[PDB]
């Protein structure tokens, strides 16, 4: 089956506008095989990352994940982005953590101009059991049992200078694949599109 | 060449069949030390697709406890349904 | 070889929303190029292939279709589309045309001003006559206009004159000639055209006297 | 038999919306016709056996 | 910018013969095939002519095989167009067109002004015009009668341009082999019956000019 | 086996071309580019000549 | 004489639009060390090429030719041109050919930005006929005696895209010159300018 895993589909879409302060969150992911949220219009269809349709049919999950940040800007804006992940589990409350507050957590910092445009971002593996396991077939929460090994944060770590005949946003699009991937205990089960 | 032609820029293999076996077993630090180069890249490239990333200090995962593997299709899809 | 179709003939449109055409064929056909006329001058490049907008072109309008059916796909109106469109085939020889899409920019309802006037005496002197309505600035386009002869109406003469939209004030103006001979001029006294409104519920009665002057 | 043929095109505008679909063509029944060379071996045979190269 | 002017044309009796002429410039004619492309008043549009680069390729539809007559000079970088066994139908406007390819098809860029060939038979006529009269308000409506010419270019203009963007230029109808128009001019109450209003009538088919000054009744 | 050119069983291959992201311009820059498709074949090998049109 | 043909001059000269459509035709070029059509008017002169003036002393010629397509981009432009050769004569008819039927004949596409600017072109030597004869001292026309070897043509392979502060043209230089070539069979002949 890692023929199917080990390949980058595309998972999430957000804007890098110009008119952001520094310090601004623009976009949360809660660190998952479980998690896709493109869908489409004709036809009628909720899309699906190639590495949710293999752990979508196992009760367990472990590895690494490897996000892939993608951008699309011409070669004359400028700015730094600064991704950060903060360890824990699917709920925390993570939007109190301030900019300075974020570097205590591992981080990484991108710039934006360039001959490269491709941020591999390889998660490493925290938590306190061996193995993470699948709710989404319940209903009910209950402390103890999770989903996640934490969350991400994506802030504006120095803002969008450009010229007056650019555009004033870049889309960023967001990769997805695991590495040293382990599952196990087959069901049946079909996800749904997480709406963050 | 059997056609003839001329080639300097490649489109490599892509897509490797059964790139990995699925257990978590082994074959000192993983990543570490060295600066990543596989921290960045360009995605466009199918030469430079295949590198393996890194960018934190990790090291060696270990084995796991239940003996055969299940992310084999001769396994999982020997499971009647 | 075979004849294109155009479904509407003329289309009026509010500016800020959306126009659809179809252009059609019963011999389908493979890349589909059109054209617009505007109003004294030439057409020229307005879509090359299935999908592929000139030069000159603003970026709403587009093109679709593949086979039989072919649509012209405009999201935004402007103010800027007076004018004529026209599909045309280009399979084996005959590269025919299509059929001519009156596209006019619409204006909210407005009453028809009324100015008639009699035949000069030149024209009188010279066998004959021209009783000539006048009608300025009225919306729609489709109005009826009837003559009142001696309470009686006689549609043997009628010439209706019909103007484009002006690109100021997006109105409508109309002549209405009654061709007569100087003696069957002098038979009737009251003269009227009036005007048939569909808002307004009564047609303006606007009359004059020949026997006047 | 083996050279580069231009087979299609289309143009890509500011008016196209997300996951829209610039170009659907078949790439063996655009080869197969007479304004191409490779017309002249192709319509005398009936089976063929090929690869597929695109730029 | 690429330029088309057209040339010739009139007023032909059908049983005759006319050539036109496309000259065009800026360009090299020998990459571009042309072609002549017909309005006929009532419905739109009829494609009739196609000659490639050299003179060998003529391509004609079913109607204008055997009538019309095309012939390409590369020399002095012009075109032609010999129409034989006019009649009726033909009573149109003339384009020279360009072509060009796609893909798969073709496809025209340029189309130059365009002449008026008319085919009918009276003679040259020229026009009548009479003035319009009322029997009030702040705006007083006035206008021009045009009446009784066959030769369809007409100009009438207001005082040589000067009340131009208050006419309402109506067009004419072809009545017992005469055409008849009325120019309509918005006139403000302070003008007349203070100064002049006469409308101009240009008719450059038989070179005539008629001035009618509008009087009250 | 093979395919069959003058009565096909459904086609082998199908290109498509999706915007995978939209085009944005500014005030006066042109609004379109052009695309161009090229193709070839790759070991082309021939069985059973016909005499049928 | 090889000093003196070996060495490209300027022969042709023709402009790029950004409003012309894809597969239109540009330029047409007859193949034959005869073709010149540049001139001046201060003073009065029609100006010549360096191997028109040492193929016009003879009967007969052969060798292939070498055109060089030199362009005037700024860096910001983008587009493909296609030159096409046709085999043949000086005269058959060739503004029929679609831009899909002109990749039976062999051709090349050409890039306008980079760091290069310059296209050599080398023609092949396709006739019948071992020599081919010069005709331009004669008037009338006869089958089978001819001056070229085919034609060439220029389409529009890709549009030009441009931003607004910059031009909306590129202009193109066409050089001439040959390699291999043989002459015999001496005359005196004054050529003309042949006005395409």
């Amino acid at each position: 089956f890692t023929t199917w895993t080990s390949i980058p589909t595309l998972a999430a879409q957000f804007p890098f506008n110009a008119s952001d302060s520094v310090g601004q969150q623009i976009k949360v992911i809660p660190v998952d095989p479980y998690f896709f949220q493109m869908t489409n219009t004709n036809p009628d269809q909720k899309c699906i990352t190639a590495l949710a349709s293999i752990c979508q049919m196992f009760c367990f999950w472990r590895g690494d994940l490897v996000f892939d940040f993608q951008v699309f800007p011409t070669k004359y804006h400028s700015g730094r982005l600064l991704f950060c992940f903060v360890p824990g589990n699917e709920l925390i409350d993570v939007t109190g953590i301030t900019l300075k507050q974020a570097t205590t957590a591992p981080c990484a910092v991108m710039d934006i101009a360039g001959v490269q445009s491709t941020l591999r971002f390889r998660v490493p593996w925290i938590s306190d059991t061996p193995y993470r396991v699948n709710r989404y077939t319940k209903e009910a929460h209950q402390k103890g049992e999770y989903t996640a090994i934490g969350k991400l944060i994506v802030y504006c770590y120095n803002r969008l200078t450009s010229p007056s005949n650019v555009a004033h946003h870049v889309r960023v699009n967001v990769y997805l694949s695991a590495i040293n991937l382990e599952c196990f205990a087959p069901l049946y089960h079909a996800m749904d599109v997480t709406t963050q | 060449d059997d056609s003839g032609g001329f080639s300097t820029t490649v489109s490599t293999e892509q897509n490797v069949p059964d790139p990995q076996v699925g257990i978590t077993t082994m074959r000192m630090d993983v990543s570490g030390v060295q600066a990543p180069v596989g921290a960045i890249t360009t995605i466009e490239d199918p030469v430079l697709a295949k590198k393996v990333p890194e960018t934190f200090p990790e090291l060696k995962p270990g084995e796991s406890r239940h003996t055969s593997d299940h992310m084999s299709i001769y396994k999982f899809m020997g499971r009647s349904h | 070889d075979i004849v294109l179709t155009q479904s509407p003939a003329i289309m009026s449109a509010s500016p800020g929303e959306r126009v659809t055409m179809t252009c059609s064929a019963h011999v389908s056909t493979d890349y589909m190029h059109w054209y617009q006329q505007k109003s004294g001058t030439s057409p020229k490049r307005w879509i090359y292939d299935t999908s592929k907008l000139a030069s000159t072109v603003p970026d709403r309008f587009s093109g679709s279709g593949s086979g039989t059916s072919y649509s012209l796909t405009i999201s935004s109106m402007e103010a800027e589309d007076a004018a004529t469109y026209y599909c045309q085939q280009w399979n084996n020889n005959a590269y025919t045309y299509g059929g001519g899409t009156k596209l006019e920019i619409k204006r909210a309802d407005a009453a028809p001003t009324v100015s008639i006037f009699p035949p000069s005496s030149e024209q009188l002197t010279s066998g004959g006559a021209s009783v000539v309505c006048f009608l300025n600035n009225f919306y729609p386009k489709d109005i009826n206009v009837k003559w009142k002869i001696d309470g009686s109406e006689r549609q043997n003469g009628v010439l209706n004159s019909w103007t484009d939209q002006d690109s100021k004030d997006s109105t409508y103006s109309m002549s209405s000639t009654l061709t007569l001979t100087k003696d069957e001029y002098e038979r009737h006294n009251s003269y009227t055209c009036e005007a048939t409104h569909k808002t307004s519920t009564s047609p303006i009665v606007k009359s004059f006297n020949r026997n006047e002057c | 038999g083996e050279k580069f043929f231009l087979i299609h095109s289309a143009r890509w505008l500011t008016t196209h919306a997300l996951f829209h679909e610039v170009a659907k063509l078949d790439v063996v029944k655009l080869l197969y016709n007479e304004q191409f060379a490779v017309q002249g071996l192709l319509r005398y045979h009936t089976y063929a056996r090929f690869g597929i190269e695109i730029q | 910018e690429v330029k088309l002017v057209e040339s010739g044309g009139g007023l032909v009796k059908p049983g005759g013969s006319l050539k036109l002429s496309c000259a065009a410039s800026l360009f090299t004619h020998n990459n571009y095939g042309m072609s002549w492309v017909r309005q006929t008043p009532e419905k739109r549009l009829e494609w009739v002519a196609t000659i490639n680069s050299t003179a060998s390729y003529t391509y004609y539809p079913d109607s204008v095989k055997g009538r019309f007559t095309i012939s390409r000079d590369n020399a002095k970088n012009t075109l032609y167009l010999q129409m034989s066994s006019l009649r009726s139908g033909d009573t149109a406007i003339y384009y020279c067109a360009r072509k060009n390819d796609t893909f798969s098809d073709y496809y025209f860029d340029y189309w130059g002004q365009g002449t008026t060939l008319t085919v009918s038979s009276p003679k040259t006529t020229p026009p009548s015009v009479y003035p319009l009269a009322p029997a009030a308000a702040s705006m007083v409506t006035l206008g021009c009668l045009v009446k009784g010419y066959f030769p369809e270019p007409v100009t009438v203009t207001w005082n040589s341009g000067s009340l131009s963007s208050g006419v309402h230029t109506f067009p004419a109808v072809l009545q017992s082999d005469l055409y008849t128009l009325s120019s309509s001019v918005t006139v403000p109450s302070s003008t007349w019956p203070s100064e002049t209003v006469t409308c101009n009538v240009a008719h450059p088919a038989s070179s005539t000019k008629v001035d009618k000054k509008i009087v009250p009744r | 086996g093979a395919y069959h050119f003058k009565d096909p069983q459904y086609p082998v291959w199908e290109l498509t071309i999706r915007v995978w992201s939209e085009l944005n311009i500014g005030t006066g820059t042109s609004a379109y580019t052009s695309l161009n498709v090229l193709a070839r074949f790759t070991d082309l090998e021939l069985h059973g000549l016909t005499p049928l049109s």
